[PDB]
């Protein structure tokens, strides 16, 4: 399946500068002509800049100029985004993007989210929720953790149907998560439920199998 | 610069009806050369990259549906869906592809309404990894309501809590509607062990009386 990858949060000090990665999947980026567009917390979307892998000539937004710069490794089909002398505002969830003629789509990255800010990074301690002594509904909890993003899922992917996760909440300049799972209580604990969770940031991933109490 | 504008900036529809969006352009966005109007539609669900829906104000790409259709031309267009669909909530950005920079209008959020319905509210004891670690945490989730406003109380011993409570909303589901919420509070290993009753309160529209949920620490 022809994709678009990127990078992977990042906490980075005010003052300092990042180089975000774009590469295509299946697919070659000669191809195609590459977006990079930011998007700031609850704000809207802004375009940066374009780049044509064909001659190396990108072309800006004025406002990033000053602070961003695109480049490309046709040979390992990745484009660059290297922001610098980083601020607040440049703390945002940035894409990549780029139209491909023969699917007819515009393929779009996952955003990798930029943290700007001084504080160190800690990873989560996760924690089980089992019932309390037709149905029956489970939880994880990701507690402590900076800076987000998380990445929680069920099963590693399996059980999707009834899950609920919680936008994260700060409180200490640390983020809390939680997610439940409504599952038929046949299936529990006849078949195991499991929390995976990632955190990116700081380079952890915590398995939580969720057991009886 | 040409500036893009959009309005609405939300709109409430009803899974069924049809809507329509608008998107003004301060400048001319067709040309004459190829008499193409390069205006851009794309949809953002919460949570997820943006998906392009349409190019040159009117063709849709690869997979994107029919209910969604672009017309105009110059420097005034719509969008519109008929017979919207839950998993039709999001947030529609158009943007300008005639010249650079190339700018993005604004947005149009697009919430449902829906059914009342009631919260199904659990609660969980801290937990043993966690005593441990010496702190302690009670969760309470509160899903799939409508409306979204919910009164959430938590009592120990029968006494109200405020202090180390933190609430949070998932945004409306994409299936029914609905909205979920989670209630969580943290005690000290201490304070927790002080107690044996807790008490998860919800208030809701739905009832005339509050959900209740509780738990005995021993048990």
């Amino acid at each position: 399946e022809v994709q678009l990858q990127q990078s992977g949060a990042e906490l980075v000090r005010p003052g300092a500068s990042v180089k975000l990665s774009c590469t295509t999947s299946g697919f070659n980026i000669k191809d195609i002509y590459i977006h990079w567009v930011k998007q700031r917390p609850e704000q809207g979307l802004e375009w940066i800049g374009r780049l044509d892998p064909a001659n190396g000539y990108t072309k800006y937004d004025p406002k990033f100029q000053g602070k961003a710069t695109i480049t490309v490794d046709t040979s390992s089909n990745t484009a660059y985004l290297h922001l610098s002398s980083l601020t607040s505002e440049d703390t945002a969830v940035y894409y990549c993007d780029g139209y491909y003629s023969y699917y007819d789509m515009d393929y779009w990255g996952p955003g990798t989210s930029v943290t700007v800010s001084s504080a160190k990074t800690t990873a989560p301690s996760v924690y089980p929720l089992a019932p309390v002594c037709s149905s029956v509904t489970l939880g994880c909890l990701v507690k402590g953790y900076f800076p987000e993003p998380v990445t929680l899922t069920w099963n590693s992917g399996s059980l999707s149907s009834g899950v609920h996760t919680f936008p994260a909440v700060l409180q200490s300049d640390l983020y809390t998560l939680s997610s439940s799972v409504t599952v038929t209580s046949s299936t529990w604990p006849s078949q195991s439920i499991t929390c995976n969770v990632a955190h990116p940031a700081s380079s952890t991933k915590v398995d939580k199998k969720i057991e009886p109490r | 610069d040409i500036v893009m504008t959009q309005s609405p900036s939300s709109l409430t529809v009803t899974t069924g009806e049809k809507v329509t969006m608008t998107c003004k352009s301060s400048q001319s966005l067709l040309n004459s050369r190829t008499q193409k109007n390069y205006l851009t539609w794309y949809q953002q669900k919460p949570g997820q990259s943006p998906k392009l829906l349409i190019y040159w104000a009117s063709t849709r790409e690869s997979g994107v549906p029919d209910r969604f259709t672009g017309s105009g031309s110059g420097t005034d267009f719509t969008l519109s869906i008929s017979g919207v669909q839950a998993e039709d909530l999001a947030v529609y950005y158009c943007q300008n592809n005639y010249n650079y920079p190339l700018t993005f209008g604004a947005g149009t959020k697009l919430e449902l309404k829906r059914a009342d319905a009631a919260p199904t509210v659990s609660i969980f004891p801290p937990s043993s990894e966690q005593l441990t670690s010496g702190g302690a945490s009670v969760v309470c989730f509160l899903n799939n309501f409508y409306p979204k406003d919910i009164n959430v109380k938590w009592k120990i011993d029968g006494s109200e809590r405020q202090n180390g409570v933190l609430n949070s909303w998932t945004d409306q589901d994409s299936k029914d509607s609905t909205y979920s919420m989670s209630s969580t509070l943290t005690l000290t290993k201490d304070e927790y062990e002080r107690h044996n009753s807790y008490t998860c309160e919800a208030t809701h529209k739905t009832s005339t009386s509050p959900i209740v949920k509780s738990f005995n620490r021993n048990e």
